[PDB]
């Protein structure tokens, strides 16, 4: 079997805003990494783009 | 006086296709003696919005089976130009079921075709005329070949088309057995040398069309009596039919009649007197007249308790619970299974469906297969209305016009002869337990 | 029922992307007439006639022909092999010499289309899908060929054969047997879609050019 001596691996806590995860890390006194949060971006998306009439983005196939 | 009420008495001489029989030359020289190809320079001259108006006065509605007001819908392509070319594209597909009034035409009236293609390209505005044509139709894809190539030899299309100044070209494209192909984006797909697979509308093709440029779809018959409603005018053509109803139109009468026919009617003809007279009535009698589908097999069929009475446009029929559909009247007396006759349309659906979506995909397959079951008898009572939800999830829900004309024959089956349904049901389980 | 033939391809002797195929010059020069009629840059337009054109000068279409086109027409060899599973007019096996086509629609079968399916079986000894020995038939059915007045109707090789009857149908494969070609159309003493007897309009001479036209034209 898998076998572990560390008391913390299966802890994960829920915080609704990095500010909060931060205090609380440092007020338990815990060295943090904080990853600010990624997004994914606004993509413009058309449809009649698959059928342009001299662009490269026509589809071959449908 | 105005405001007529009892329609479906014209004389030859207000018929468009008077060659329908084709008993006259098929040729140019037949069509030029038969009024064909007359002051289309005068009419070319007009411009576009003389002939656009020309369709709008009319009340023109699309021949294909929809019925959309044709001025209106050719004049979205009156925009100026974006610097694309503009298409117009004739439907010549003819895949509807008990459907021949477009093979006809282009076999023995190739000319009026080509004239309502400029004509009609003259109001949009378009470059050229493709002309997209059954794969089975070899050889009247061939007469309209002839009939073009004698066009362009007298000057009557091509470079400046008349003393005109305008520039137009007709190609004939023909499909390679696909129904599916008859719909307008599918159409323009398969043009393109793709799959028969239809696009999504919005973009309507009359901002991208094919190959990517505006086009206008219509239907044959549509293009047709184009180049007759303008020498004639809007008014002459509106004055038959009821109103929003108007003009003339082609009919398919076949299946359990005495002489199946294809006929020139005025549009708001009851049912009736349609059957009885060009198509010789029902063998057996009127009164062994079992169902009718009046606009081919997309079209829910109506009893013979409708059908004595119910007439032959589209605001009537839709009253009826059915539609006009392409004016395909299919006749089924008291003497055929009419679960069999709805199953085997189920079946042509189902071996239709270009498979791009899924609720057509795999309901209409779903709904041969309940069916199949049903023309035995090996179902339950409680099936039916589950098979009746099974089209109302299919309907509305897929790209494609497709899955409406599978789901509407069943619905229709259902809703007048549930009766014989349960009754089927209820034999088989008696002679099997 | 279920379609039977296979949309995957398995290469064999006889059909294998090294099969002998290529245009004749007279279909190239098609070709290049087809292709013209089709807007610059959008050249893929003639798979569809130009692939057909293959069909008619192999009888079929092999893997090689699938992939002379696709190289004819600079177009991904996988958009010509949709193309051709796509549409059922395209042979991806070999037929007979007379492709037999009979439709077996609603408004064909109410007028009793089996009657012609079993006089053809009998006639020829095979059955809905299979090919005589002779290698001269193929019996098939299918859909609506939009000559449904004319029901019972068969399509042969681009000949439409309507207003059939056990007796009719039989007699034409005679003839295509015995090396004569049958003349296509009605069977009835119709030759039209014309009602059986009487025609019950488009009697009168035709009208004169410019008869309805309206003033200021
Ligand atoms: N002639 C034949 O052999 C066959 C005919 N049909 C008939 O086709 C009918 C269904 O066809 P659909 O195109 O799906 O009906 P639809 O109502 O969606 O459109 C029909 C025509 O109107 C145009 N249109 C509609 N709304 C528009 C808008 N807001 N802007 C611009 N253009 C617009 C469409 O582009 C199309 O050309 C059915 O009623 C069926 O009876 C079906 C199969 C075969
Ligand atoms: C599955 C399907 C098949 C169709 N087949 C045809 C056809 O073969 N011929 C035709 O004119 N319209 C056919 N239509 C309807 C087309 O959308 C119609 O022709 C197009 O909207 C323009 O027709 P119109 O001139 O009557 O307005 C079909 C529609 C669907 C959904
Ligand atoms: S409804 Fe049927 S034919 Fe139309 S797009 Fe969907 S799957 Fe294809
Ligand atoms: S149903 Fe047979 S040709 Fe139409």
């Amino acid at each position: 079997w898998s076998s572990t001596a560390d008391p913390l691996s299966n802890l994960v806590l829920t915080f609704s805003t990095k500010e909060d995860a931060v205090a609380f890390a440092e007020k338990n006194g815990w060295s943090f990494d904080v990853e600010e949060r990624k997004v994914p971006k606004p993509k413009s998306k058309s449809y009649g783009a698959n059928f342009s009439w001299n662009k490269r983005t026509r589809v071959s196939t449908k | 006086a105005p405001k007529k009420t009892s329609f479906g008495s014209l004389k030859d001489e207000d018929r468009i296709f008077t060659n329908l029989y084709g008993r006259h030359d098929w040729r140019l020289k037949g069509a030029q003696s038969r009024g064909d190809w007359y002051k289309t320079k005068e009419i070319l001259l007009k411009g576009p919005d003389w002939i656009l108006g020309e369709v709008k006065t009319s009340g023109l509605r699309g021949r294909g089976g929809a019925g959309f007001p044709t001025g209106l819908k050719w004049s979205f392509m009156n925009k100026p130009s974006d610097g694309r070319p503009k298409y117009l594209v004739v439907n010549a597909d003819e895949g509807e079921p008990g459907t021949c009034k477009d093979r006809e035409i282009i076999r023995h009236d190739p000319h009026k075709l080509v004239e309502g293609c400029l004509v009609g390209g003259r109001a949009m505005g378009a470059r050229a005329a493709y002309i997209y044509i059954r794969g089975e139709f070899y050889n009247e894809a061939s007469n309209l070949q002839v009939a073009i190539r004698e066009a362009y030899e007298a000057g009557l299309i091509g470079k400046n088309a008349c003393g005109s100044g305008y520039d137009f070209d007709v190609f004939v494209v023909r499909g390679a057995g696909a129904y599916i192909c008859g719909e307008e984006t599918a159409l323009i797909e398969s043009i393109e040398g793709k799959q028969g697979k239809p696009r999504l509308k919005p973009p309507f093709p009359a901002d991208v069309g094919v190959f990517g440029c505006p086009t206008t779809v219509a239907n044959v018959e549509t293009v047709a009596v184009s180049p007759t409603i303008c020498r004639r005018g809007g008014a002459w053509f509106a004055s038959f039919g009821r109103e929003r109803n108007s003009g003339t139109k082609l009919f398919n009468i076949s299946g359990h009649v005495n002489h199946p026919c294809t006929v020139e009617e005025e549009m708001s003809v009851p049912l009736k007197e349609l059957i009885e007279k060009h198509a010789g009535g029902v063998i057996g009698g009127w009164d062994n007249l079992l169902a009718v589908i009046p606009g081919g097999s997309s079209t829910p069929l109506i009893p013979k308790s409708v059908c004595e009475t119910v007439l032959m446009d589209f605001d009537a029929l839709v009253q009826a619970q059915t539609g006009l559909g392409t004016a395909a009247v299919i006749v089924m007396d008291r003497s055929t299974d009419i679960v069999k006759a709805i199953a085997r349309l189920i079946e042509f659906y189902k071996h239709e469906s270009c498979g791009q979506c899924t609720p057509c995909r795999e309901g209409v397959d779903w709904m041969n297969k309940v069916m199949a079951r049903f023309v035995k008898g090996d179902a339950r009572p409680a099936e039916i209305d589950s098979l009746w939800e099974i089209s109302k999830q299919i309907e509305g829900h897929t790209i494609c016009a497709l899955g409406d004309g599978a789901a509407w024959p069943v619905q229709g089956l259902i809703r007048h002869f549930r009766p014989e349904l349960e009754e089927r049901m209820q034999q088989f389980a008696l002679q099997h337990q | 029922g279920a379609g039977g033939a296979l949309f995957v391809h398995r290469d064999t002797p006889e059909n294998n992307p090294d099969t002998p195929f290529d245009f004749t010059p007279e279909n190239y020069k098609r070709i290049e007439a087809i292709v013209k009629n089709y807007p610059e840059g959008h050249k893929a337009a003639a798979v569809l006639p130009v692939l057909d054109l293959a069909q008619r000068q192999n009888g079929w279409l092999p893997i090689s022909a699938m992939n002379k086109v696709a190289e004819i027409l600079q177009v991904p060899p996988m958009r010509v092999y949709e193309v051709a599973t796509f549409y059922t007019m395209y042979n991806r096996k070999p037929v007979g010499k007379y492709h037999i086509q009979v439709c077996t629609t609603t408004p064909c079968m109410l007028r009793n289309s089996d009657s012609i399916l079993e006089a053809i079986q009998k006639k020829l000894g095979i059955k809905v899908g299979e090919t005589t020995p002779d290698k001269l038939f193929t019996l098939i059915e299918v859909e609506c060929l939009g000559a449904c007045v004319n029901a019972p109707m068969v399509q042969i090789n681009d000949n439409y054969y309507e207003d059939l009857t056990p007796k009719d149908i039989e007699e034409i494969i005679d003839e295509l047997k015995a090396g004569k070609i049958p003349k296509p159309g009605p069977r009835s003493g119709r030759f039209s879609c014309e009602p059986a007897g009487g025609l019950t309009s488009l009697t009168e001479p035709p009208k004169g050019p410019g008869f309805g036209v309206q003033a200021g034209l």
